[PDB]
């Protein structure tokens, strides 16, 4: 059957080129992405119990 | 409530969710259920005056 | 009714997202209401430390995951302590926060 | 006759009145990069801080931070410009990041210019509308110019203190050669007294200082060991080197 | 575009206390959010074009060199074996629980959000 | 709720498509050698061979071929064996 | 009293009239940020190494022509026909 | 119709409604609908092979026969196992043919 | 110049989040013996400096091999990593990658008779990470071939849609060969990246700085 191919560098280059587009488009466009709805939720579930004592103390509502 | 707004989301109105319910995984509790028709008259401005 | 429009913005803004997150709440609405914490959630992703929250809970920080979450918000309160600062300046007096041992 | 035509094309085309002719478009641009070059030239750089102000009040924050450290270099200080660029610093402080920040500071550090309304926009910026651990990434050389023209200033903050102290460990004056690491030490707990701020963080410059002794004089560990027993009642401790083991 | 919290303070302060009860709810909806209005479909995008005629001119050019292929009738015979699989696989996933199953691998979705507790900013 | 305007922006390609699809294409075209089952051979050649004979029986396989092997072209009958 | 020009830049509530552009990450803004931020300090040792692959299969493709070439040279040098004949 | 619009709302009514697991019954038959799937898929498969090879049916196979020939023709070139001698054979019978 | 927009809790951004956060899940952080306070947080930021993007680079493999071997079970498509260059060169560089990254935490220079024996099983994993992945979407779809030209040598010698038992015995040992292949899909890119973790995590170990004063009690 076909094992080795036409050229071996060319192939090789190909899965270069297409895991280096993986990994530009993962850290450029995935990752900015996922860290922006990531974070949101995880910096307001880490301070909640901060932010709203900070909070407490400061307005003077009460 | 929550599977009441998922139920109106875009990914519900796709063709593999759009015979589904968000409500069939999990349903809405029964202060989520009791919350949501108090919040329902409380978008009157007037009567969460009154109210208050 | 002094302080009324920074604490009123802190509501509708978290209420806004807290309806709509996850659900179908597009990016270009959080990047308006919160400008800030984009931009200090993208200098993670530029700075290479785009998982810092799991760096701080695989070495088990869970009082620096506190300070991180809160000094990701710290800038909701800086409409209050600019205004603060603003009004004792014009008083003559110092800000209390800004002093080390005030 | 060709060397003729190529040397009166040399003296009426290319000089440095047609190069600060084709300058004029956008200015940081040019500024900055031509600085870099060794291009200091005192006179030129009064047709830049002419020319660019009428446009410092709508710069956007990577231009601003090329004006500042390209009139440092070039050493030339125009003060209305400078009052417009602490114009676009102060109403645009959200924007800036505090990698920028720490540049323009150290322009506005060389020539003796601050406002009061620019040094709490620059506090305020540097503590609430960026990361807390961009001071982490600063590099100690550029935070100990900032904790300087606070104290130069007497602007005591005590949030922007707590944040450029986390700037201050043995990473960040390890990138530092041991002369350049010296003029920071010094530097650092000179502003650190200061204000009589001592965080936990300044261990980590008390102790750049206390592992090597030599190259520092006598008055100087005497300014040293002033802020180190200043340090140990305020973190209600003592004072005590690690060695790894 | 300003707040719309100034906007309602705004707009409460200069009305008299006869029509406030009347105004409350043309100063709440001024300030309510635009949610954008379904709009004409004008459908199939000119990328969502390229993408179904780039497609079919990729299926059509494997399809060419698959009937040429010294076993062309066992290649041939695969895309029925393969295409079987995307028939049985839209009949037995569960598109319901891997929706949500999905959702809970993402923490931003796994839980509700968790700050600003209505007790820390009320304005009385 | 924001439901009708991800609807209005259809389908869209990922954000840098164009510079994988060079990207694959350069490689496949920028080979560096001819082109699999073509040898280059000098002008004199080339203007003077008719084009059926310029190709190879090989590379003109039958389109669904009744007996395998079966090629649409016969190419050069002037063959050195 | 505050009045809006302490929460500019700082806080916004949800949009009114239009839903705005996304901010773009600096990132997706400049492949030069990408570059010298993030691809060559952080990914330049799978870059190296996609770079090893490359050059030593560009030593194996250049073993396997002048292994063509050995013995393709010993059947011209030796009057016999180099492959079998095409087949058809 | 619109082209885009037509087809996505004909082919929803016979991805989801449209079942002939039950407009035709069906049930009599087969325990589960978990096994009339896994026989729809078999049976995709069948009719999928049995249409390919129909659709041109005179050729010689390049898969491995073993030993057995479609119908009268035995001796044909439909059933050589030599392929060259197929080809001979085949330019044959398409003139006669 | 205009970045598009995203839905927040999109199923790709859920799905990402969670591989994301798998392929980091499998180099973590140490605890260190200093408690993480303001003081030990630039020491907490170097040591991210220093790690490698092990998290990254796994997904990058994950995805880009998981959706090669994806498309050897879409119809018309062969699978990309069924070539031998491209399987065994994602191996030789993730090896490489390995191989760099434990070469610079020297000064980039090479490491009695027992170290040509570590170097052997050593390189060897350049090639067994490679061909593992080549020789799976190989060896699976060329026994499909086979098993397809065998099934199709019945209704070719008997009739159309006659002696029907026969045929469906293997059809069905057809259709579960597609379905063991869409297993050896997902298995095949999981052990890439699960295995590139393993070799890249190796090297991924350098001293955490910390305090070097304290002002104890
Ligand atoms: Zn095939």
């Amino acid at each position: 059957m076909k094992l080795l191919p036409e050229s071996l560098q060319q192939e090789a280059a190909t899965a270069a080129v297409v895991a280096s587009w993986v990994l530009w488009h993962l850290d450029t466009q995935l990752l900015p992405t996922i860290m922006r709805e990531h974070k949101l939720h995880a910096c307001w579930a880490a301070a909640a119990k901060r932010y709203n004592e900070k909070l407490f103390k400061l307005n003077p509502s009460y | 409530t929550f599977a009441q707004r998922l139920n109106s989301s875009p990914a519900f109105s796709s063709f593999l969710l759009k015979r589904e319910k968000a409500e069939s995984e999990v349903p809405p509790s029964e202060l989520e259920l009791e919350a949501a028709q108090k919040a329902a008259e409380l978008e009157d401005p007037e009567v969460a005056l009154r109210t208050l | 009714e002094e302080e009324e429009l920074w604490l009123l913005t802190l509501t509708q803004q978290f209420k806004h997202i807290q309806k709509h997150f996850g659900i179908d709440l597009p990016h270009s609405v959080v990047a308006h209401m919160d400008p800030l914490l984009i931009k200090k959630i993208d200098w993670e992703t530029t700075n290479a430390l785009e998982d810092f929250d799991i760096t701080l809970d695989d070495m088990g920080a869970e009082d620096a995951k506190e300070q991180w979450g809160a000094e990701n918000l710290s800038h909701h309160f800086l409409p209050l302590i600019r205004y603060r600062r603003d009004l004792a300046r014009k008083n003559g007096d110092r800000y209390g926060p800004d002093l080390v041992n005030g | 006759p060709s060397q003729n035509l190529v040397s009166t094309f040399a003296n009426k085309v290319i000089v440095e009145e047609n190069l600060v002719n084709v300058a004029e478009i956008d200015v940081p641009f040019w500024s900055y990069w031509l600085s870099s070059a060794g291009f200091t030239s005192k006179d030129a750089f009064v047709k830049f801080a002419e020319a660019v102000k009428p446009k410092v009040a709508a710069l956007s924050t990577s231009d601003i931070t090329n004006l500042t450290v390209a009139f440092k270099r070039a050493n030339y200080y125009d003060k209305d410009l400078f009052t417009g660029i602490e114009a676009n610093v102060s109403a645009n402080f959200t924007k800036f990041e505090t990698e920028q920040l720490l540049q323009i500071v150290a322009t506005f550090d060389a020539f003796n210019h601050s406002s009061v309304a620019f040094l709490d926009d620059v506090a305020d910026s540097i503590t609430y509308c960026n990361h807390y651990l961009a001071p982490v990434r600063a590099g100690a050389d550029e935070l100990a110019t900032l904790l300087t023209y606070y104290a130069k200033n007497g602007h005591e903050r005590a949030d922007l203190l707590a944040t450029v102290a986390r700037g201050f460990s043995e990473v960040s004056l390890g990138k530092l050669s041991a002369a350049q690491r010296k003029d920071t030490v010094l530097s650092a707990l000179k502003a650190f007294q200061t204000f009589g701020f001592y965080p936990e963080s300044i261990e980590a410059v008390i102790g750049a200082a206390l592992v090597s002794p030599a190259e520092y004089s006598a008055e100087e560990l005497k300014e040293v060991e002033a802020v180190k027993v200043a340090a140990e009642n305020a973190l209600g401790g003592e004072f005590v080197l690690i060695q790894e083991g | 575009e300003g707040n719309s919290v100034a906007g309602i303070i705004k707009s409460v302060n200069e009305t008299s206390g006869a029509n406030l009860l009347s105004s409350l709810k043309t100063i709440k909806a001024q300030a309510a959010p635009i949610y954008p209005a379904a709009a004409s479909s004008t459908g199939y995008s000119t990328q969502a074009k390229i993408a179904l005629f780039g497609a079919l001119s990729w299926i059509l050019y494997r399809a060419d060199g698959q009937s040429k292929a010294h076993e062309w009738i066992v290649d041939l015979n695969l895309n029925v074996l393969q295409a079987a699989w995307l028939i049985s696989f839209s009949s037995l996933i569960p598109f319901r629980a891997v929706y949500f199953a999905f959702r809970g691998m993402a923490p931003a979705t796994a839980s509700t959000l968790n700050g600003l507790k209505t007790f820390s900013s009320i304005s009385l | 709720s924001y439901s009708a305007y991800f609807a209005k922006a259809g389908f869209q390609f990922p954000a840098g498509l164009s510079a994988l699809v060079a990207g694959i294409v350069a490689l496949n075209v920028c080979t560096g050698r001819p082109t699999k089952g073509t040898k280059e051979i000098s002008n004199a050649e080339y203007n003077a061979t008719p084009i059926g004979y310029l190709q190879s029986p090989d590379q003109h396989p039958t389109a669904f071929p009744k007996v395998p092997g079966m090629k649409d072209v016969h190419g050069s009958p002037h063959h050195h064996h | 009293v505050l009045g809006e020009v302490y929460l500019k830049d700082i806080l916004r509530t949800p949009p009114t009239g239009a839903i705005p552009a996304n901010v773009p990450h600096p990132f997706q803004t400049s492949f030069y940020t990408y570059a010298t931020k993030k691809l060559i300090p952080r990914h330049w040792y799978l870059l190296g190494g996609f770079t090893f692959t490359i050059t030593l299969y560009g030593i194996l493709d250049g073993l396997r022509d002048s292994g063509k070439k050995k013995a393709y040279d010993e059947a011209i040098h030796a009057g016999k026909t180099p492959y079998t004949a095409g087949g058809h | 119709m619109a082209v885009t619009s037509f087809l996505g709302k004909a082919f929803e009514k016979y991805f989801y409604d449209f079942s002939a697991y039950e407009q035709f019954g069906l049930n009599r038959f087969l325990s589960s609908k978990g096994q009339y799937v896994a026989l729809r898929h078999v049976g995709f498969v069948m009719v999928g092979v049995n249409v390919l090879l129909a659709a041109n049916f005179p050729f010689n196979p390049p898969f491995p026969t073993i030993g057995m020939c479609p119908a009268g023709w035995e001796g044909t070139w439909v059933c050589q196992a030599d392929k060259a001698k197929a080809l001979e054979m085949y330019k044959e019978w398409k003139k006669s043919n | 110049s205009s970045v598009r927009d995203v839905k927040t809790g999109s199923l790709p951004t859920n799905f990402l989040t969670g591989v994301y956060r798998f392929w980091r899940s499998q180099n973590p952080a140490e605890k260190p013996h200093d408690p993480v306070n303001d003081r030990l947080l630039p020491a907490v930021v170097d040591a991210s400096d220093k790690r490698a993007s092990i998290g990254t680079w796994a997904t990058t493999f994950f995805c880009t091999i998981i959706s090669c071997n994806l498309l050897g079970l879409m119809p018309f498509n062969e699978a990309p990593t069924s070539g031998l260059g491209f399987a065994t060169g994602l191996g030789v560089s993730v090896w490489a990658t390995a191989t760099i990254l434990g070469l610079s935490k020297t000064g980039f220079k090479f490491p009695f008779i027992f170290v040509p024996l570590e170097t052997i099983s050593y390189t060897f994993r350049a090639v067994s990470l490679g061909v593992r992945l080549w020789v799976n979407m190989l060896a699976g779809h060329t026994l499909l071939h086979i098993l397809t030209g065998m099934a199709l040598a019945l209704p070719f010698s008997l009739g159309f849609f006659s002696m029907v038992p026969a045929t469906f015995g293997v059809c069905c040992l057809l259709s579960a060969l597609v379905g063991l292949e869409y297993l050896v899909a997902v298995l095949q890119s999981g052990v890439f990246s699960i295995l590139s973790t393993v070799y890249v995590g190796e090297f991924n170990h350098d001293k955490f700085i910390g305090p070097a004063a304290k002002i104890v009690k």
